[PDB]
């Protein structure tokens, strides 16, 4: 699945529709980033720039100009075609093919932006710019505005009003279109298949990074070259480190391994976490903690629907957690008192859900304490977890256990659709999967 | 994962 | 294989040995880099910082202070241990374990560098700083020097002499120690195994990125999580694009595929290029170009030894190339005249070799036109290639052919050792390898 | 005369009245400026900051917050009282006396601005800031906005709209109040008295800077310590250099001396130019050029009134100039043709008038080619002049003559009031003045 | 008196003589500084730049290149002659006349510095640059060095060593040549004449700024257009504010007035302080404090000679002060104990002397606590003073008294020469002077 | 003076 | 690869 | 004056 040219047009028009008359929106591409000396990291386009173009090149600027409610045109600044540069650093789109390829009215060379931008802003009343987003963008924009401000004798005028378009554009990104939901759906499938692979390949003696290797390769087999975030493979006590990325230890028989990995498909993020036994068999202690986390997830999956909020569902999860922890002797006291004291905090110290989209931790207003009412089209994760420190003062069998189970869902008219349920999470199903794979 |  | 604590000590001492008395060398770690929004690229330590520590954390500064020819001490600035930050973004070394772990005399919190650095520089005559390397480092250093310059009433004095240590440190990196050569040797083995995999997995119908996937996974199986540079898989006309990284096309029966990929093992780079037929069988036209490139490589491999230079060996390669191109009718005229005219330039437009080490395009002075005399310990690549544009005015069968064959070598006392010969390059051997793999 | 506390209040309210509800205007003071090493130039408050406060200290920020059409409050950030700093660098206002002294609702220490400003902007929809005016101000404002943008988890929100208040504030400054007109009137008197002194003290053999000395001293005697701009005393050929400030030459019998000098009274600028004979007697050649310039000024003084424009009056001046130049043989041809060709350009290359106020070249929109219709309350200069280069191809007696006569006027209901007519400009009156002074 | 071309040559050669072979010294001019909007403060050349050129223009750079002990050449970067710019902002030197005028080997346009500077530094081993002195200079220098560092393929090399020339150049400025001493001597004469004027013009009812006016005018009459620092005229309690520059109060009969003012002649600073009775007659209380300060000055004037130090003479002054304060009842206790406690500190809180030269607070190393041994050629001020706060807990008649008496001296072979003794300081002489002037 |  |  |  993918995003059509029409969709890109719709998005631009939807932004223009909210812009004042006599204004221009400036959206800059992400700059290239050095990995070491003269080598660069694989390029990653700025999410917002990508959202409006699907164009994967740096040194590009999208200019949306609105004359009035029925008139608006676009200008794209991008790298000029250069026989030399291209024979070296890959083919470039250029000005000639840009208009048709990206559906823009006009295309100019990025090398001429300082000679052209002020001319496009001259006479307008408002300019939409994400100030502070990129240093190079601010230089270009500030330089253009200064020329207009100081050019009264040349009859130039600078728009006195500058508005940050991030709030409006991110509000748009918060609601996925059918096309986006289709792409995210494929991202979930690919990511799930990867997690299934990891579970089937896992064997005591293998290192954490080995599972990382299996996962990244599965992403690649389906057209998702890069992960949407650095893969986490924490076995044993490493499972208690929320963003453990070293993945440098030997996985040990008897430990659990927590894998949080997600592919990036057509710019969209998959985000799954599955915790399972390295030897394919949950111990009683591991099961007792796992069950609490799984119930939290399953209940949350049942509750999420339009009308509720992340804050409200989180309340149910906290109750489930405090109750289970008390039954196991990890927490002592009255459930309700413990809840009012957030006694679960030492074991579940992060949120239950976050928006998901072009960025794994997607943009969009959450509202105070993430109280915003959910509506159809919003995409989010559901990731309860329990992490018991190696030195926690609880029964020995629970110390050093880190478990998280995370699925990605899209809110629908009547509830939600689980995009990542194709990879098992019920203990009996996880063991069966691993046992079946081990017959080879 | 966990919101950073 | 790996780098021992002793080696790190030796390197620091070797740098101190070249420093003036009453001076301090400041070596900064690489800053973290954003991939998108709140997600970062996997961390990559600055090569020079790594060379002296093998420490993989950002916000760290190594300070080497030389009192005189027999007295010198070290101070490391690094992130303080924080229960919160670590439960989230991985374990930190901290000040307590640093001295023993990294073999430094003292360790202070990076958060206090602006309150401590000027005190360490006060009274010295010289400070070694790679000015312009990192903006954050320059702020810290300039801030410290200003405090000393303006603090005469507090009896503070700033070293009036600032020296860039890059020339001296890179000259050191230019010559590998036995330990380094052992690590690079393993890097070559791992990289070679990956290229062998790609050749064995290749089938018409597969996409370029699929081979990228096989390669990266093989790197990972042997402990090399990341590539030393972005993998290049150019099939067909894509082979004519020197740094083609899109790897987005379907590999076609009848085309050649050029793969340039290298792992990063213990910070060191492998760098191999192998071009082969997608269908496992070289056509006559493909063979005629391949042979010229292979002869260039084999001859170069025979010539490289102490006493010669990259410039000199390149001369032999140019002769081989011009001769072969004339025999095929791609070039017309007298060999020697064509050579004097660099008539090969349109088909071989890059260098034959580059230093190799902690950076794929390693540091070190090449001398005018890369004329520097080679000595034992230098590590470099040998990568001749011929690229015939799709629209080149030559016999049709040669248009759109891109071939490069690259090996990594270390200059020895009597010649050189090929670190990447474990992956075949002779045509008959490439076809045999592929035919054997295709019986499955 | 002076500006009352009430007036300062009125100005702030007039700005607030034009601001959107739920917004704040940030007006920064001018930074101190180094003259050499540790010595500073006498402090000069930013004109706009002064306009709203009359407060002469650096490191001060006026914050005007508008809740709605009937609710608004102010916060002043200024230097805290410090026994040490004051015993050295003069008395400071401080937070305690500020509210009453400057009529502001609240006063905070400038040292705490980064801890307080974001709190004052939190929740607002619009912030008025003169971006690019001062680097230090931009750092403070950008820093505050970033804290709000990144503090969603702390329930902070940053105003997404930033508006430059310079256009609106300068439009206000363009129209003087009765109090301002009274102050400017005194500025004109003081400046005129100075020019009269210069004419009475001038003698061949004296240097240009000597007249500068007399002028500055006269400014000082009346309470105007500093000039509103660097004094110009160009005698002989120096009169052809528009902004000649060296004033280093010996004034010679036979030459004319052009003096352009203006005092700065209560922040307001006087701006007068008078050209006269060093020996007190105009030669025929000098008179022929002077008369053309004087007629230009006198006619302009008669024409300026509401309804006309600088552009229109300039047209009359150009006609007067071209006509006079043709009669003298400096220009040859048809008056109207020469006019259409701007043939006067080589001799009169600057504008006839500029706004006058807190800045000698005051703020305010001029309109294309200074075509804006004049209205009561506007204050401007009237300064025609003719400058004939030493090597101009005209009759020898005119080469090297530079003459400018400038008065300051305020547009009234029916015409204009000349604020600087108290210093003579008619040739017979200039000679009489000088002859009378020379009897001593 | 003045500085000869020969002297400027000598200075450059003296700096080159201390530079390493194969190096270049870069000395930048001071940038223009805004006073308000489009008006600038009178230009003040950077002291060090002036020291080597006597050239009063901004956007100029002196480049001294040393090949070896007997070979060195100079290159000056300065503004190109422009008919337009000059007819407006004064005449420019230009490239043609520069070599002869300033005695430099070659002159290039400042507009081409970024295209020329790196070429002048290419191949050198050392560059002398006052890093941090000016932001624009650092940009130019850093830009040039980066081009050289990144231009190895173009055979460019950047000097790896950067040395701050401020320590060496300021050490040179610390010792005045006979020519400089002659100029400073004239500066002292001019400044003294000004202070005599102030004393003769002073009358109760006049404002502090009025005396400022008389002083500045006297400076101007003798060719010193600007003061070397902002004039201080503190009468009454204002005399207790060390750097009181407001000079806004009415001088009152019965009060003392402290005047600290100095002219700037040919770039050199005069620096005199004289305190006297507004009504021309010292009261008993005023005399008792004045005498202590005068004795401090007279004794210091007798002691200063080669071999002693500012620290040592200060010790004698402290004794004189503590003794006198005890006799008056302002201090109570044993003289020696009070001294050991620095009990004078509340009344004399600044230093007794500071270097004097191109900057009123001249450059040069003072040594810990200003202990450096004095040698012939050093020029310094001698300025003891006593300041008794309005609310000091001492006998009422002493509260609110501020007195300082300052002279400028040059250390000679056997002692010192007072450059400012031409303006009286003995009480009987001050009263006589004023009484004589009041007969008019 | 003259507008700069 | 090819020296960049 | 007084050293600043
Ligand atoms: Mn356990
Ligand atoms: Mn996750
Ligand atoms: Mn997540
Ligand atoms: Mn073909
Ligand atoms: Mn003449
Ligand atoms: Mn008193
Ligand atoms: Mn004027
Ligand atoms: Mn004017
Ligand atoms: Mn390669
Ligand atoms: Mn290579
Ligand atoms: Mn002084
Ligand atoms: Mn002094």
């Amino acid at each position: 699945s993918e995003i059509s040219r029409q969709e890109f047009q719709r998005r631009r028009q939807a932004l223009v529709e909210q812009m004042q008359p006599g204004s221009a929106a400036l959206i800059f591409a992400a700059p290239e980033v050095t990995r070491s000396a003269d080598s660069e990291y694989p390029y990653r386009q700025n999410s917002d720039f990508w959202y409006f173009t699907g164009f994967n090149e740096p040194e590009a600027v999208l200019v949306l100009i609105k004359s009035d409610d029925t008139h608006n045109h676009s200008v794209l600044f991008n790298r000029v075609r250069d026989l030399t540069a291209e024979i070296w650093f890959g083919r470039r789109l250029g000005q000639d093919a840009a208009p048709e390829k990206l559906g823009v009215d006009r295309a100019l060379a990025f090398s001429e932006i300082n000679q052209q931008l002020y001319q496009l802003l001259n006479g307008l009343d408002v300019v939409y710019h994400a100030q502070g987003e990129y240093a190079y963008a601010d230089v270009i924009v500030n330089s253009a505005l200064e020329k207009l401000r100081k050019g009264s004798r040349q009859n130039l005028t600078a728009p006195a009003t500058m508005i940050d378009w991030r709030p409006v554009v991110h509000e748009m990104r918060l609601f996925k279109s059918p096309e986006e939901i289709a792409v995210l759906r494929r991202a979930g499938e690919i990511t799930a298949m990867a997690h299934t692979r990891a579970m089937e390949k896992c064997r005591p003696g293998m290192f954490e990074y080995h599972l990382e290797g299996e996962i990244h390769h599965e992403f690649n087999r389906h057209g998702a070259r890069y992960p949407s975030y650095n893969t986490i493979v924490g076995s044993g006590e490493n499972g208690c480190i929320l963003h453990y990325t070293e993945n440098e230890c030997e996985m040990r028989d008897g430990d659990l391994v927590l894998i949080d990995a997600g592919c990036e498909y057509k710019g969209y993020a998959g985000d799954i976490t599955r915790t399972f036994p390295v030897n394919g068999k949950f111990t009683q202690a591991q099961r007792e903690i796992y069950d609490i986390v799984l119930e939290s997830l399953e209940t949350s999956l049942r509750l999420y629907r339009p009308g509720t909020s992340i804050l409200e569902v989180t309340g149910e999860v906290v109750r489930i957690m405090v109750s289970g922890l008390v039954k196991l002797g990890i927490l002592k006291g009255d459930v309700d008192e413990l809840i009012a004291q957030n006694a679960h905090r030492p074991f579940f110290m992060h949120g239950l859900s976050h928006w998901l989209g072009l960025d794994v931790h997607d943009v969009g207003v959450y509202g105070q304490d993430r109280s915003r009412i959910l509506e159809p089209g919003m995409v989010l994760t559901v990731e309860p977890g329990l992490y018991i420190a190696p030195d926690a003062e609880v029964p020995e069998q629970y110390r050093g256990i880190g478990i998280r189970i995370e699925d990605d869902i899209v809110i629908t008219e009547t509830g939600n659709e689980n995009l990542t349920a194709s990879v098992v999470k019920k203990p009996e199903e996880i063991e069966a999967l691993m046992v079946a794979a081990r017959k080879q | 994962x966990p919101p950073a």
